[PDB]
């Protein structure tokens, strides 16, 4: 499962949540994902990502998925964030089905056109949150618990994981049409450390999905 | 409790209101051809939409009603018509248009001197739940770059249309007044989604101003009491 | 037709009425229902959802709301009082209405039951200390210090456990008050942050429901 | 599908519209002797006739309702008659006939301050299915080079006749218009036939035009997509 | 007279209603009903027959009809494209309205299931050839050649088969494509007529419904 000599260090001692207390679904694999890590800063706000049109650029098999139309798989979600024993911090992960993004609609006339194609695509890094309170959605941070969740805190844990079957809008679903979901980090509490110190948070994102499907039709 | 029956989610949603306010005026310029038509806004009134952002995934029916007065409230002696219109039908053009005496699509003959009259709708929705938002484009063409005619409407999610008039070749002799009444009996919901609650600036799009308040400003300080 | 006179009040027109009506449409044939993993049965489940709570409510700004939520603590604060949670009433504004609990009992005028909350600490490591947590009775006076609290059920704050402290009060039904106190001073090794920040959850308990609804809309 | 009652032949043809337009002003030339009578013309609507066509051999009954109003739509305390004309009884000739008090015709006092009442008819063919092709001569006699009395109203096909009147010796003082609408409980064909397509000319006959037009011509060309 | 009232809404008259209305002739006595060999059942039978299709509209005089709904082939074209149906979609205008499917689904407004088509072959005893058959999936760009069509479900056309050759649609419900290629050139012997028309059928699956009724009428 190397390409080349890719045989990354990883953990072993993961943290088992389970999401509902029920497992993925069939019909209705080994390939461990790798993203770009992530710079966690005093003043930085949280990220977002949405999922699964970037998602079709970072993965082994993602880079296939982008000519894939359906899926078939189960998500196991790892989070990773490593830290010496002495830094301070907080950080929140959670997935938010049906997570629509909110556009700005400034200016001194509150109205605008279709949305920009700059807006909808951020690129594969990722964007950040213009006012973070509101998710740039106008929906309050505070709410977010009610969704699936972990809790991540520098003195207790250093990873995390999430686990989530495929709900979509149809029984009949379509990937690459429909947007599924999207992951939401933010941090609560502002991170702190001693002067001199290294001030920079390591972040990565891992996920392994199974399948997916080709689909096709001709005239 | 025990007596749970008025806190389900049925009783939840178990309250007829005010849905919709449509006027006929006997002469003016808001209906100057004697009709008018109402689209279906659960969205517009805040009080109601904020309820159903509660939940992501939800399946409600409907029942509908008529009250037709004159401004000072008297009853006089004339007939308006009430028809459900499905997304494939077309809407009246004029007030002599031939979509009116159309077989499929559903009226009926009612007299505002009987008490008023009701009338329910069931699933309509070609999807199996209604989806108050939807991630991705408005329209449902394989065009994603023009003014579609079929944007704004789009039969994954609009739920019907309503017309009034009143029939007879006479000219009517009254003002009228019209006020619109709506209620669920079976309402079904899967998935909770966290509650809006800031500003709303558009009528039926989630965007938002840059003008922030809090929902609470009421304590000082910590230490206050 | 048939000899019997219904009783006068036939055609009064109730919201609140249990009546069916004829389909528009009485031909049509439903779509299937489906099963999707989400389900909802009531309002009592959603209250037994954890979410956070709000202390701090100092600054206004828009770039500023995050520190609103949460509150702080140092070290040169010591013997005495750190914050005061306002008072126990979900319903009404103060704490409770930035949680989902609170605004869904916005829709209702009375409830009773039992509430119950957790507390999360967000220190260093390295860090120790001793914290106290004080509930009075409703109809009790002010709190003066950490004796006096003491006498009522307070719960007691340790290090060793991270965030197993946890409060129940056993009924709610003018106004019940908790606040938080300086049990003993704050101790940070060298090296180390000098200040830390500090976060709350709260839910509601099994027994804990509500009677009759109200017509309550603020926006828009 | 499992739910296919909306998809069955009676829901193909469970539909109330439009029949019958029938006016009786208060002063004009249209029916100066204040009464009107009106023929049962399925196929004068091209909507409903095109569907018929569909089968050959095809039984329905029918229910029918009436409703009066003025021109403005008010109501008026006045009294109308409905009666059913078997092709054997005479139909009406002045307003004072003594056809009006005929017993073996059935009819039926209504007042329309009352909301409008509905009345059936069932099966009255003579012949066990109805034929809306008679591969042969219009009249069932035993001359063919005449212009016979039954020439037009055959008993093989007739399906009746309906007159109208307000009685009463006392000057009506009120306009009346008047509309009809009906409705098939009971629908059964046997035999399809191909379906009518192109323009129609006359109003009962299927002879057709030397014009020809063709249903579609959106597609240019084959390699044209 | 018996004590109740009705609630509101009693007098409604909506088209939709299963109401039984008292006969104008209480004592007649219908026909006897008789046995005949013609029965309808449903519109799901109807759809199961088998009806021609068009692909060619290029003449519209009226002496010039016939060879609208059969198209031509001819041994000079070769390695390229013959004809390409219209988009999949039977209940908008384009190829579909002609048959009888597509003209009882526009009293419809959705539908959902699956569709076959079959092939048949006017040539000459002792002709011979290859040719294609391609389909492609709705979303998919248009197709280049054969090659690009043939990595999708394309059906190969044999003439040791006369009319053997049959397609099935697994779905449909914005619209797909099918076109027919030249695999290979035409050949023909010497003494055959050089060219041929070519002619077509279509019907309807078992599991293909219409789910609700429209109001849709053209002429008159």
């Amino acid at each position: 499962l190397t390409i080349g000599n890719s045989t990354i260090t990883t953990q072993e001692a993961a943290n088992i949540i389970v999401g509902y207390g029920e497992w993925p679904s069939y019909c209705s694999v080994n390939r461990f994902y790798t993203l770009d890590t992530k710079l966690w800063e005093k003043s930085s706000k949280g990220w977002y990502w949405k999922f699964p049109d970037v998602l079709t650029e970072t993965g082994v098999f993602g880079q296939n998925a982008q000519f894939h139309y359906l899926y078939r798989s189960g998500f196991c979600i790892h989070v990773q964030c490593n830290a010496s024993k002495f830094h301070q911090g907080a950080l929140l992960v959670a997935v938010l089905p049906e997570y629509v993004i909110g556009t700005v609609a400034g200016g001194t006339g509150t109205e605008d056109s279709h949305p920009p194609y700059k807006q909808t695509q951020p690129g594969a890094d990722g964007f950040e949150l213009q006012h973070p309170y509101v998710l740039d959605a106008g929906i309050p941070i505070s709410q977010l618990t009610v969704c699936p969740h972990q809790w991540i805190n520098l003195r207790t844990n250093n990873c995390a994981t999430i686990i989530v079957p495929y709900i979509n809008a149809l029984p009949f679903d379509s990937a690459l049409n429909h947007c599924n979901f999207g992951l939401l980090v933010v941090p609560i509490s502002p991170l702190d450390y001693d002067q001199g110190a290294t001030p920079v948070i390591p972040i990565t994102i891992t996920l392994a999905p199974m399948c997916s499907e080709f689909a096709g039709l001709r005239q | 409790s025990h007596s749970t029956a008025e806190t389900t989610l049925d009783s939840f949603f178990s309250r007829a209101g005010l849905v919709g306010e449509i006027d006929l005026p006997l002469e003016g310029t808001t209906n100057p051809n004697g009709y008018a038509n109402w689209d279906i806004d659960i969205t517009g009134y805040a009080q109601m939409r904020r309820k159903v952002e509660l939940f992501t995934y939800m399946r409600f029916d409907a029942e509908f009603t008529f009250v037709a007065c004159t401004p000072t409230g008297q009853v006089v002696p004339q007939l308006l018509q009430y028809m459900f219109v499905p997304p494939g039908a077309p809407e009246p053009d004029s007030r002599e248009s031939l979509a009116w005496q159309t077989a499929t699509n559903p009226s009926v003959f009612v007299k505002l001197s009987d008490p008023p009259a009701q009338v329910s709708v069931p699933f309509m929705s070609p999807a199996s739940a209604y989806q108050w938002f939807y991630d991705g484009y408005p329209t449902f063409g394989e065009h994603k770059q023009e003014k579609d005619l079929e944007y704004g409407a789009c039969p994954n999610n609009m739920m019907g249309t309503f017309s009034v008039r009143t029939v007879g070749t006479s000219k009517s002799k009254y003002p009228l007044v019209i006020r619109i009444y709506m209620r669920m009996k079976h309402v079904r919901a899967w998935i909770p989604r966290p509650m809006r609650n800031q500003n709303y600036l558009f009528k039926a799009n989630p965007n938002y101003a840059g003008n922030f308040i809090k929902p609470t400003g009421a304590s000082r300080t910590a230490i206050t009491t | 037709g048939f000899p019997t006179e219904l009783k006068p009040g036939t055609n009064q027109f109730l919201t609140t009425d249990d009546g069916v009506s004829a389909p528009i449409l009485p031909n049509f044939h439903p779509t299937p229902c489906i099963h999707i993993p989400g389900e909802v049965r009531n309002l009592l489940e959603l209250c037994q959802v954890e979410t956070i709570l709000e202390v701090n409510n100092v600054p206004t700004n828009a770039t500023s709301l995050m520190e609103r939520l949460r509150f702080p603590v140092s070290a040169q604060a010591g013997k005495g009082e750190l914050c005061a949670v306002f008072r126990a009433d979900p319903g009404r504004s103060g704490p409770w209405q930035s949680t989902l609990l609170g605004q869904l009992c916005g829709y209702y005028t009375q409830w009773s039951g039992s509430l119950e909350v957790t507390f999360m600490f967000t220190g260093s490591f390295m860090a120790t200390g001793k914290m106290l947590i004080a509930y009075t009775p409703p109809g009790g006076p002010l709190p003066k210090d950490r004796a006096t609290a003491m006498l009522g059920t307070h719960v007691i704050w340790d290090f060793g456990l991270q965030s197993s402290v946890t409060l129940v009060i056993p009924w709610i039904s003018t106004t019940g008050l908790v606040s938080i106190w300086y049990q003993t001073n704050y101790v940070v090794p060298i090296g180390a942050p000098n200040t830390a920040y500090i976060i709350a959850l709260a839910a509601a308990q099994k027994n804990f429901t509500m009677q009759l609804c109200k017509d309550a809309s603020d926006i828009l």
